[PDB]
């Protein structure tokens, strides 16, 4: 067995013993000593020490007797100074030996106290025993005191006197390390376990389950309850609280060493007292201070705080040391200093390739410093290492042709801050470029958020052959031609190429030379640079275009095609294996794009990089050769501009002639004074999309004039290339609404545009979204970087495992539509995703698609045309793979061209792809297809007005065809107007059901007039303005905001007829009289008439924040209420407005019930048939609601639609996938039912369980069949429960997971990513993936 | 903060004794201590320790300090006089004798042995000692006292637990006699089971009393004689220790009065209290009742000594003597007169003068004086950072030195290896090249066979050779260091 091997697999954390601190030590600091003021040097036996730590010179003594490297390990007879290195001054340790035990702070202070858990005694108690305040018994028997008794000294006094001798009772620290010495922990485990037989309980019983849980795990790992007191305390190396002369003169010295001094001082002081003379009250107090001079020394931060004895701040304690933002575990991955770098503002490079880049010679002259060294001795053109470096320094003409020589074929790193995602740090092979600007690829400053205007970028070298490797296969540009984030290319054209192809492609009326015949497309270059035709104009070419054959490749197809003489130039460009279709049409940034993501499937990663330059070159020449300017007279102006503005200013000035009369209402005003500037400035708008989109008039050949204007403002709007049509707006039609502090919209808009001059007022107004906008802007970097930093923490440490995992089940994908418009088809939602299940639709004759197989861009073709609906396909969520993902039970590599290759992690990907992008942040049913409406259910009722109004809980509508089928399913809610009753034919596009989306109306049944009772104004209710009908209405107050006076009164409507009795409702001979509850707005008025249907009263139910609520699982304010077990269920009781839902199905026991707050509006009326999970009160759901009820697939869905949904309004491309990952990270850990091994609540990961139930119900002599409930832990509340004490203090409290990691005596075997980064060893991703295999493997074998 | 408050709750219990009250604990210290004087002069060897350690620096001629100022300090009933010395403890070696004749006769103590050795006690209470001497011969009591009941608790192992016997005979038989061995064999005698059966062990009881009986021939007194002292002794030592204790207690409020002026020193406040409490310590021991002045004048010499030594001592992080801490505090005085006198400030050749001391000496203080800044001193924030992160490590060497020194080893080895044999032998050993030492031309004349002379011949030919450019270009390259 090796011995001396340092290659270590796991790191443990226990509680240190006194004699294992000795072993630590090499000698008893017992002076507060450090420095003499004479002669520089350590002292005697103090802090800094040559004798106990060692010598401050390199192999030599204090007197200076021994020298030279000879002596080696030389025990010195004069001094006592071991003749080695100083290294050993930063590795040694000493110790400090208490004359009183003094007890540690991290276990005593830190909630919820390790020694106070350990011996069911709180907090309160045990401070003031080891202050010296109280007595505390150890030791019981007859004498009435039994175990824990506080006792003050006048009750110990008395105490002392009737019993003595075999009573025993001790005062201080002292006291507590004999209580832990006393207590036995073999038969207190045993005690507690038959206690929890007869008396179990709920809540109290979470307290009882913890102490179980701290005492079986101390006895399991042996750490002894002994050890929390200190007796023996451990002091750091020299070398790391350091004493060193600085630049002036002045010392400068560490915190600790202040702390420590106070430490000996008063050590020294009670070893003194205690010999000579010991009065209790000094020796009490000399132990007092002297405890917390420990716990100053540990954590400063906890009982009072220490003064530095020169400076006016809290020192830095052993504590502070590790935690604090910056210290020293969380500098291991962000404050990391790093050789072979640079830094240099960005510039332009548009001579380079998509795999080069413009490094300066100066810098690369630098920073392959020991590389010119390296291949300058070796060529023979210098001597040795000093003469190598004298010729760099000279800047000799020699140095640079060795320079470029290394250069060549090296990749170099270049970062750009802030890194969102993965595409931040890319490779490239330099060019020698003279200069100190760093020159940058175009292309890929699309993967970048850089703009060339004042941004730097970090410049990294790879040294070994494995970093060079990987540079250049995984991190190189060329490689990253896609984004991982979605399918499409990250690297597309932009600005100055788009704009060069726009108006290469475009076509005019009557442009010089048309009507050729024209031989190849090298005769259109011929015409064109020479000056005999112009790039438009439509003009016939022969071209040979060549299709992809069925094996690949023969095709070639030669026919004429009617285009320009620009886009005949272009297709040269356009590689040999891709049709002329894709180059026909007027390319802009959508279409630029298009034609990168086909050549990428059809040919390769090779073809279509040499064809995106290609793109580039010719895109920056065509682009200078048209001369595209922008002008004064460019930015026209609608021809009737104040035409328009003069009809809607006036027409504000209209409304206040109904504001002062009473025909509009003050408060209706704004409102609708606000909708007319908001039509005149979309009319302008609309009104300057003519006099620049199409503007052109003047034609040559014949009379017309339908052309795309050659406008410089309208090319760069309509390309894409840079500015919408949002911002063309601004500038020469209207500016528009701005807002105001509050954040209401201001009464009158600014009229005036860019073009002509703003006004003070109207300028100062704008002012206003400007400073909140960037505001918005300055901690949006913040909230969504901290939101990138979440996902990843939880996600970090999850790896693909397996090739492919044994499980046919998936998720349910089909195309959101939204009311009646589809966001996306199946073809972008299914491409990439790995099926479950075999196709099985009807539509065209076939023998079955196989499954099991990746879906490519040309098979996902094949069924578009047979139209699938619900594909399940194999995702991250269902899983069952030990601890990672399944590979092929997955999907594609979104970045790569194929299936993701095993290693590679997920989650650190999944957080990225969210977090980039995250920078960036019905009502009524319509049916198109004729039929006819048939009704179930219905329960409605005509009213005075003419509204077909439903009294029915739930209702379905559905449609019948020509030939007697269900076409279309919808539900429909409480409060519905119908257009058409049964069986109605309707025509195509018409609206058959409609309803106020957000209210939940209250409908009577009997007619008559109305009565207030029981309602007060001023006491019960209160008046203020609806937002629906609208106008003022009455509003009812829940029971938290009424007044003194009116305590007991309850709000209803009362029917009564003409006479004025009540008008009794159908079935049952009680007065009619209408309960309304809380938050309820009532409508109607005192006195007048309603007819049956007619509604009495209404209940009333972000964009970053939101993706951030959905992801930590935050139940809404008004949760919705859902039925919990299938059956015959029924109502209970009555209170006020409320009701006690009683659920009882058939069988056996089933004792079940609920209760429900007043102001809910139900889908159920009385003895309904509920299944389990239905919709109850409308509105946001829970998400721990749909876990519990619907399963572990509805809610999974839910997270997916919610979060996309945020996006897709926003213009956001992002993968179901990315998102399924994070959600598999949220269902971790889950809640046990039946009894196995270990508790019933506990905290088992859903594998950890899986692992377990599997090895119960066939072996391991168990036989029990573990049930257990998945659970949903919103990334903060999952990524707390790692199994890993380095990998948890990375992110959390430092000083409580080394706290319970000690107490439990925790092992980590090293398997996470975070876990590998800070010990300094390969990550278990990637390439240290076959690495980390090879250790693993043999855990099992030795 | 929490260990403040609760030590003024301690000793707010404890009330103020003045006037005669404290002149009552004050009796019991003096009379405490006098128990035990008169406890050592009724030991035997006492007087014996006391004539042989007397010879032990007489023997070595006349001297005045040391050992010397431990011993004598005569009171008839500073530099010591050989002439008294010599003639108290003359007297005390003269009734040695005469007291022992006395002893030999008849009993112990027997009537005018009785009033012999109370006239003995009178001689040795004469001599006063110094705690450094005082505490060895209280020790040749303590320690003799664990070998008299030790040895008796093996006598009483054996017999009462080993043979199973009641406690209660053991109680005559083992006072009455001690002695002789009238008790061992005298039981057995009166033919009893658990009597009898005391041969199984009777090598080991009485045998082991020859450790016990013997300290009679050693000491000079019998075990009635011993204990009768030892348990006497240990009253006394009860006694003042105890009642120090209250003087103490008594006076901590004014412990606390002194400290709290010296707070903005450098040592924390309950430190300066704790260090004060020592001090009042020594204002007990010294404190005699017999002064007629008050304690409380007495006692704040003692507090402020306790202070102000422990102030300077500790404190600052790098100790700065006694003396020297005179010359920082006259350095300030001095300075708040001249700034405000003259004008601007102080400068090194003013300032020497008013002092009296050299401008060398004042310039050296200056930089010795200030404290050495804390580590984590913040310089700017904004990005957050402190004073330790940006001092840079002199000690590591640079990585290209680093391959220098590499480069020049390989490159040597490479030029020996061209010297002719024996040439690279004689280098490698006069500059120690891939050798442990380093040997002189006297050493290699010895061990290569050839002469002294001829060895300073063949290193400058070796050296010359590479002196040459042709052959040695690439150790020139080294030259630029
Ligand atoms: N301008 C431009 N050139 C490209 C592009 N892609 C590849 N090349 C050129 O093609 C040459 C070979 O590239 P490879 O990738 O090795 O192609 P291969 O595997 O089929 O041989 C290189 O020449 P080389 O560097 O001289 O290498 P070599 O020919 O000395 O091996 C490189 O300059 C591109 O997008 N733009
Ligand atoms: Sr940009
Ligand atoms: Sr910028
Ligand atoms: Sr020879
Ligand atoms: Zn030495
Ligand atoms: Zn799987």
């Amino acid at each position: 067995a090796q011995t001396k091997t340092e290659e270590f697999d796991a790191i443990k954390i226990a509680l240190a013993s006194p004699d294992m601190i000795r072993s630590w030590s090499f000698g008893e600091v017992k002076k507060p000593e450090t420095i003499n003021y004479r002669t520089f040097k350590p002292e005697r036996d103090g802090l800094f020490c040559a004798r106990i730590f060692g010598p401050v010179k390199d192999y030599e003594c204090l007197c200076g007797k021994y020298k030279r490297l000879k002596h080696r390990g030389v025990i010195c007879e004069k001094c006592g100074v071991e003749v080695t290195q100083t290294k050993v001054r930063r590795e040694r340790m000493g110790h400090i030996e208490l004359a009183s035990p003094t007890a540690h702070i991290w276990f005593l202070k830190s909630l919820p106290s390790r020694i106070g858990l350990l011996l069911d005694m709180p907090l309160r108690d045990i401070e003031r025993v080891l202050y010296f305040e109280s007595y505390v018994v150890i030791e019981g028997g007859m004498t009435n005191l039994e175990r824990q008794q506080i006792l003050t000294e006048e009750q110990y006094l008395d105490a002392l006197e009737e019993f003595g001798d075999e009573f025993d009772a001790k005062m201080g620290a002292e006291a507590i390390q004999a209580l832990l010495k006393s207590m036995d922990l073999e038969q207190e485990c045993e005690q507690l376990r038959e206690e929890l037989n007869e008396t179990n309980s709920e809540t109290k019983r979470k307290k009882l389950t913890k102490r179980i849980k701290l005492l079986e795990a101390f006895v399991q790992s042996g750490n002894k309850p002994e050890w929390m007191i200190l007796t023996v305390l451990p002091v750091l190396p020299p070398d790391l609280r350091p004493l060193v002369p600085l630049d002036g003169g002045r010392f400068a010295t560490s915190d600790l060493n202040d702390l420590y001094r106070r430490v000996i001082n008063r050590n020294n002081r009670l070893k003194r007292l205690l010999d000579l003379a010991a009065p209790d009250i000094i020796v009490r107090n000399e132990k007092r201070m002297l405890q917390e001079a420990v716990d100053a020394l540990l954590d400063n931060g906890r009982r009072g705080r220490a003064i530095t004895g020169s400076n006016k701040r809290p020192l830095k304690s052993l504590a502070d040391m590790i935690k604090g933002k910056q210290g020293r575990f969380r500098q291991n991955l962000l404050g990391k200093r790093v050789d072979y770098s640079g830094r240099s503002v960005i510039t332009v490079g548009p001579y380079l390739r998509l795999h080069q880049c413009g490094l300066p010679k100066k810098m690369a002259l630098e920073l392959f410093k020991p590389f010119i060294y390296g291949k300058l001795e070796l060529r023979g053109l210098a001597t040795t290492i000093k003469a190598a470096k004298k010729m760099v320094e000279r800047e000799e003409a020699v140095v640079w042709d060795i320079l470029d020589e290394v250069i060549r074929e090296h990749p170099v790193l270049l970062n750009r801050a802030p890194t969102l995602h993965r595409l931040g740090i890319q490779a490239f092979e330099p060019v020698l470029i003279e200069g100190k600007a760093i020159q940058l690829h175009p292309l890929v400053c699309a993967a970048y958020n850089a703009d060339f205007d004042g941004d730097q970028m970090a410049v990294h070298v790879p040294l070994t052959l494995e970093a060079q490797l990987e540079a250049r296969a995984l991190m190189m540009s060329t490689n990253n031609i896609l984004s991982p984030a979605n399918g499409e290319p990250i690297i597309v054209p932009s600005q100055d190429v788009v704009l060069g192809l726009y108006y290469m492609t475009r076509d005019c009326v009557n442009a010089k030379g048309e009507g050729m015949v024209l031989t190849g497309p090298k005769e259109a270059e011929r015409l064109y640079r020479s000056g005999l035709a112009s790039l438009h104009a439509r003009v016939k070419v022969r071209i040979t275009e060549y299709e992809k054959d069925a094996n690949g490749e023969l095709v070639a197809k030669t026919s004429l095609k009617d285009t320009t003489v620009g886009r005949a130039i272009l297709w040269m460009i356009v590689p040999k294996g891709l049709p002329y279709s894709i180059v026909n049409q007027a390319l802009g940034k959508k279409a630029i794009s298009k034609m990168l993501n086909t050549c990428y499937r059809i040919l390769g990663l090779k073809p279509t990089v040499i064809f995106a330059d290609q793109i580039m070159y010719t895109g920056f020449a065509y682009a200078a050769r048209s001369g595209a300017s922008v002008g004064i007279d460019d930015m026209v102006i609608p021809e009737k501009k104040h035409e328009i503005i003069s009809e809607a200013e006036a027409e504000v000035a209209e409304i206040q002639e109904q504001f002062q009369s009473g025909l509009v209402t003050a408060g209706e005003r704004y409102n609708k004074v606000i909708d007319i500037w908001a039509a005149a400035n979309d009319r302008v708008s609309k009104a300057m999309m003519d006099n620049l989109q199409t503007e052109t008039v003047i034609n040559r050949d014949g009379q017309e004039e339908k052309q795309v204007s050659f406008n410089s403002i309208y090319m760069m709007a309509d390309s894409g290339a840079r500015g919408s049509a949002a911002q063309i707006r601004q500038l020469a039609g209207m500016r528009g609404l701005m807002a105001k502090p509050d954040g209401s919209i201001i009464e009158t808009p600014i009229t005036a545009n860019f073009r002509e001059g703003l006004n003070v007022l109207q300028y100062f107004i704008s002012t206003h979204g400007a400073r909140k906008g960037l505001a918005d802007t300055a901690l949006k970097t913040a909230n969504s970087g901290y939101l990138t930093r979440r996902l990843v923490d939880v996600a970090q440490d999850l790896v693909v495992t397996e090739d492919d995992c044994g499980t046919h089940e998936g998720i349910m994908m089909t195309p959101v539509i939204e009311g009646g418009d589809v966001k996306e088809p199946l073809r972008d939602r299914v491409l990439g995703r790995v099926t479950a299940e075999d196709v099985l639709k009807p539509g065209t004759a076939d023998i079955l698609v196989p499954r099991n197989t990746l879906l490519h861009e040309q098979w996902c073709d094949l069924l578009e045309e047979n139209s699938v609906d619900a594909v399940k396909v194999r995702s991250v969520v269902s899983c069952d793979t030990d601890f990672g993902v399944c590979a092929h039970c997955y999907g594609r590599d979104l970045a790569r061209g194929h299936i993701i290759n095993k290693g590679e992690a997920i989650g650190v990907i999944a957080a990225q792809s969210i977090g980039e992008p995250g920078t960036q942040l019905e009502s009524s049913i319509q049916v198109k297809n004729k039929g006819s409406i048939k009704l179930s259910n219905v329960k409605s009722v005509v009213n005075s007005s003419g509204k077909l109004v439903i009294t029915s809980r739930n209702t379905e509508l559905k449609l019948i065809d020509e030939f007697g089928r269900t076409k279309e399913s919808y539900k429909v809610p409480y409060g519905a107007v119908l257009a058409k009753g049964d069986g109605e034919q309707v025509a195509g596009g018409e609206t058959v059901a409609n309803w106020d989306p957000h209210t939940m109306p209250v409908i009577t049944e009997v007619s008559g007039f109305v009565r207030f009772t029981d309602m007060i104004d001023g006491q019960t209710i209160t008046r203020q303005t609806d937002e629906l009908t609208g106008l003022s209405s009455l509003v009812v107050l829940d029971s938290a905001e009424r007044t003194a006076g009116g305590k007991d009164l309850r709000p209803a409507l009362k029917i009564v007829d003409a006479q004025g009795n009540d008008v009794l409702i159908p079935g049952t001979d009680m007065p009619a009289q209408y309960f309304l509850p809380g938050k309820a707005i009532v409508q109607l008025e005192d006195g007048v008439q309603i007819s049956s249907g007619d509604t009495l009263a209404r209940i009333p139910q972000g964009g970053l924040p939101r993706v951030a609520d959905l992801f930590e699982a935050r139940r809404p304010k008004e949760p919705a209420i859902l039925a919990e077990i299938s059956g015959i269920v029924s109502f209970g009781k009555e209170t006020k407005g409320k009701r006690r839902l009683v659920i009882t199905p058939v069988d056996g026991s089933d004792p079940y019930e609920e209760m429900i707050p007043k102001w809910r509006q139900l889908n159920v009326f009385e003895g309904e048939r509920v299944e389990r999970g239905d919709v109850i009160s409308d509105g946001p759901e829970a998400p721990h609601d749909i876990l519990r009820l619907r399963g572990v697939h509805a809610v999974t869905r839910y997270i997916v639609n919610e979060v996309q949904d945020v996006y897709r309004l926003q213009g956001v491309k992002i993968n179901d996938k990315h998102i399924e990952v994070i959600v598999r990270q949220m269902l971790r850990k889950a809640t046990i039912v039946n009894a196995g091994s270990s508790d019933f609540l506990e905290g088992e990961q859903v594998e950890y369980s899986r692992v377990k139930i599997a090895n119960r119900e066939l072996e391991a002599n168990g036989k029990v069949g573990a049930t257990y409930s998945r659970d949903l832990l919103g990334i903060t509340k999952a990524s707390l429960a790692t199994e890993s004490f380095i990998s948890a203090a990375s992110f959390q409290e430092t000083t409580r997971v080394l706290t319970e990691a000690a107490v439990a005596g925790k092992r980590d075997e090293l398997r996470g990513l975070k876990e590998n980064v800070i010990v300094g060893r390969l990550i278990p991703a990637g390439t240290g993936y076959a690495y980390h295999q090879d250790r693993m493997r043999r855990r099992a074998a030795g | 903060t929490d260990p403040v408050r609760m030590y003024m709750r301690e000793m707010g219990t404890v009330e103020l004794l003045t006037r005669e009250g404290e002149i009552d604990i004050a009796k019991r210290i003096e009379d405490g201590i006098n128990q035990v004087q008169c406890s050592v002069a009724e030991y035997p060897e006492a007087i014996t320790y006391l004539l042989e350690q007397y010879d032990r620096v007489e023997a070595e001629e006349a001297r005045l300090s040391d050992l010397i100022t431990g011993f004598v300090d005569p009171n008839a009933e500073n530099s010591i006089d050989p002439e008294l010395a010599r003639e108290k403890f003359a007297e005390l070696r003269a009734q040695y004798v005469v007291t022992r004749d006395t002893i030999k006769a008849k009993g112990r103590s027997h009537a005018t042995a009785q009033e012999e050795i109370l006239k003995l006690s009178e001689v040795f209470k004469q001599f006063r000692l110094v705690p450094k001497q005082f505490d060895y011969l209280v020790n040749s009591m303590r320690v003799m006292m664990d070998r008299v009941r030790t040895q008796e608790r093996l006598i009483m192992k054996l017999c009462v637990e080993q043979c199973k016997m009641p406690k209660k005979n053991f109680i005559t038989l083992f006072t009455g006699n001690e002695t002789s061995d009238t008790w061992f064999n005298a039981a057995i005698a009166m033919n009893k089971p658990w009597s009898e059966k005391l041969h199984d062990v009777s090598e080991e009881v009485h045998r082991a009393l020859q450790k016990l009986q013997q300290i009679e021939e050693e000491t000079g007194l019998t075990i009635e004689q011993v204990k009768d002292i030892n348990r006497r002794m240990s009253i006394g030592e009860a006694k003042a220790r105890r009642a120090k204790k209250e003087m103490v207690e008594a006076n901590l409020r004014l412990v606390i009065s002194i400290a709290k002026k010296y707070t903005n020193r450098g040592l924390q406040f309950l430190d300066l209290i704790q260090e004060g409490n020592i001090g009042l310590m020594k204002a007990v021991d010294k404190f005699e009742y017999r002064r007629g002045y008050k304690f409380s004048t007495y006692a704040t010499w003692w507090i402020r000594q306790a202070i102000t030594r422990s102030i300077a001592d500790q404190a600052r992080t790098i100790r700065i003597p006694v003396h020297m801490i005179e010359t920082i505090n006259k350095l300030n005085r001095i300075s708040r007169q001249m700034l405000q006198e003259m004008g601007r400030e102080p400068t090194p050749e003013e300032l020497a003068e008013r002092m009296l001391m050299p401008e060398d000496k004042i310039r050296k203080v200056l930089k010795i004086a200030k404290e050495p800044i804390s580590m984590e001193t913040p310089i700017g924030d904004d990005e957050d950072s402190h004073l330790g992160d940006f001092i840079e490590d002199t000690t590591l060497e640079l990585p290209l030195d680093s391959a220098t020194t590499e480069s020049l080893r390989a490159a040597t080895h490479d030029v020996l290896a061209g010297l002719t044999a024996r040439e690279a032998k004689v280098l490698r050993m006069r500059f120690g090249i891939d050798m442990n030492t380093d040997y002189t031309l006297e050493e290699v004349g010895k061990q290569f066979d050839v002469t002294r002379e001829r060895i300073r011949q063949i290193e400058a030919k070796a050296l010359r050779k590479l002196r040459h450019p042709s052959r040695s270009e690439v150790l020139r390259s080294f030259l630029d260091d």
